[PDB]
């Protein structure tokens, strides 16, 4: 459902604070260490067999930075979430056959990560926001799986 | 299954929580009643507002009970065995709802304390509250 | 994704044989017992205690023929289940209150009552189709909650 | 928790398997191929075709696997570590899969046997394989 003025407020004034480098290579690393299955989607990065080679892993630093300022792109196109990612749900579908469930794992560690990078702006209902967004872009990344 | 390392973990970061048991449990459930107002169907009866005295009051409960668990990590059944039947047998809670309480405990201790949930300790405390929300559902029926 | 001609002849035979009425009453009566919790959405069909229970309450019975009576509509609406089923959606949502998760499970169990009780015809490659048509249903009630 | 009931229920369902471990078991995997078609992803060297020498010998191994279970029902994790460990660690296999196989074994003891399988028993068997499946997925790391 459209996002209210208020929603909207929240998150484009949070998202303007926030450091996409850092809290996109904090977000993938976290996303492996929490569910390891999820490492083997990432078998060309190389070393992951412990939490040690993750936050060392100089391409999953990489990778955790492009995958934040994609969804940062859903910022943009609040009204047009489900259009805006169509085409990148179809390449996690084809390409790297994501199971679709984990989407909704990683948009909860953003949540994670966001909440302890601004804890001041992180109130109750900054996160109801967030986790409108979260739903909505997790659920646009299912969709073009058939 | 928590290895040992998890547990010390798990004990270390709950140690940060230990004067403020009201204050972090009714933070978790002001988050989990406005992030997913889907777990209001559940309390009827409750007053919403911000720091409310029914909120306050089953926030500490829930947190203590968390407590024990912590404290009783080796035996999860044991410790949870009441809490269990409550939940399954006579209120019939939805089993989604448990990943819901579980992300926003996970929440509040990034916003108290963001340097001591690393990621290996957020791994830990992730695999406690998955384990207590199994004993939970345990006994549907 | 679309039926391919041979799925659609998959569906179209089979449901031509189902008893809509038995298999309904047998899905939502296993659905009651599988997964308990389920009950609480059902307080007002009375005694679900038991499986016995259960399996003699005339409510729970006549539920289950108008679910898969619904349900059966899919079928002649392959090209359009998402827009078909948008109004039960909102109504599961609004007035019910049912969490999007147990969608998927009620589907499950229907390909399990007709396996039951069509095995010849349930084939390795009808199971298929019918598998994505529950997919579909599943999705499409799931669709309008916001 | 299986009770003692579930238990009867279980070993009496699976005796209608006995002599057919390796049909059953190779229908279970034709099936999960089919309507789960990203399950192949982790068999890329078999040979997909119907009653194919490679599907007729795994079918059995996991059939037999669950017929062990079934023998040591109250002591699954004992039963199953070896196989925990392939799964979770040196496979990766992600958790969802777990729910696929297991509703196919049901599918395929529905087709066999559907006067067998019951509502009660039903229940009693889709708890006895999200157990089976529980302790398959409790080793990942
Ligand atoms: C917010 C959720 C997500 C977004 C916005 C996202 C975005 C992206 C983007 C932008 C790429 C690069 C596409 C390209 O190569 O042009 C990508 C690649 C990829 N994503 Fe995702 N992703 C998300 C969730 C996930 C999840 C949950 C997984 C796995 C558990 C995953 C696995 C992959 C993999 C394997 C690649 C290919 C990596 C490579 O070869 O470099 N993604 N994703
Ligand atoms: C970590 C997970 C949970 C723990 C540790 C927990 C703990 C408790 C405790 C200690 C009580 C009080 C029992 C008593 O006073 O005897 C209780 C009651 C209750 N819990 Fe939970 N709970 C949890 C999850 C949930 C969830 C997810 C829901 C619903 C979405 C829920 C709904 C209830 C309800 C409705 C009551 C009745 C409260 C009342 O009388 O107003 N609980 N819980
Ligand atoms: C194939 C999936 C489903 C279909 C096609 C379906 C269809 C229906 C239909 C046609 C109704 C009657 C609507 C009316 O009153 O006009 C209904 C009511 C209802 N459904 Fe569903 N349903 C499905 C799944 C579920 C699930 C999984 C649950 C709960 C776990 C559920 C809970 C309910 C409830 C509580 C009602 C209201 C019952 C009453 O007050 O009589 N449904 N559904
Ligand atoms: C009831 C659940 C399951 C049981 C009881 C089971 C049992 C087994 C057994 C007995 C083996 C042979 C191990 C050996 O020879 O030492 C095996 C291997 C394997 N299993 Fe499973 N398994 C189950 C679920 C799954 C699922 C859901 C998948 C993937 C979707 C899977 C993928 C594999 C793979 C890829 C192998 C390697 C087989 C090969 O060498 O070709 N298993 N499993």
């Amino acid at each position: 459902a459209s996002f209210d003025a208020h929603e909207r407020k929240f998150i484009v004034d949070l998202w303007a604070k926030v450091d996409v480098a850092q809290c996109g290579a904090d977000a993938l690393s976290r996303m492996l260490i929490v569910y390891p299955w999820k490492r083997r989607y990432f078998e060309h990065f190389g070393k992951m067999c412990n939490a040690h080679d993750i936050l060392h892993n100089s391409k999953v630093q990489e990778h955790g930075k492009k995958v934040l300022a994609s969804f940062g792109e859903a910022v943009k196109h609040l009204d047009n979430i489900k259009g805006h990612f169509a085409n990148l749900s179809k390449l996690h579908c084809e390409k790297f056959h994501v199971d679709p469930e984990n989407f909704k794992l990683l948009g909860d560690i953003i949540i994670i990560v966001l909440a302890a990078h601004h804890p001041e702006d992180f109130s109750v209902e900054c996160h109801a926001a967030f986790q409108k967004l979260v739903r909505q872009v997790a659920a646009a990344l299912a969709a073009e799986y058939h | 299954v928590l290895s040992m390392e998890d547990k010390s973990n798990v004990k270390a970061i709950w140690g940060k929580a230990s004067g403020h048991l009201e204050e972090y449990g009714a933070e978790a459930l002001e988050r989990m009643f406005c992030a997913y107002p889907q777990t209001k169907i559940y309390f009827p009866h409750f007053d919403m507002s911000h720091n409310s005295a029914q909120i306050r009051a089953h926030g500490k409960k829930v947190f203590s009970a968390l407590h024990e668990a912590v404290n009783h990590i080796d035996d999860l059944p044991g410790a949870l065995c009441r809490l269990s039947e409550l939940h399954a047998h006579s209120l019939r809670v939805d089993p989604v709802n448990f990943k819901f309480l579980a992300h926003c405990v996970l929440v509040v201790f990034a916003i108290h304390h963001p340097s001591a949930l690393s990621p290996e300790i957020h791994a830990s405390l992730d695999k406690f509250l998955c384990a207590v929300s199994a004993v939970l559902t345990s006994k549907y029926r």
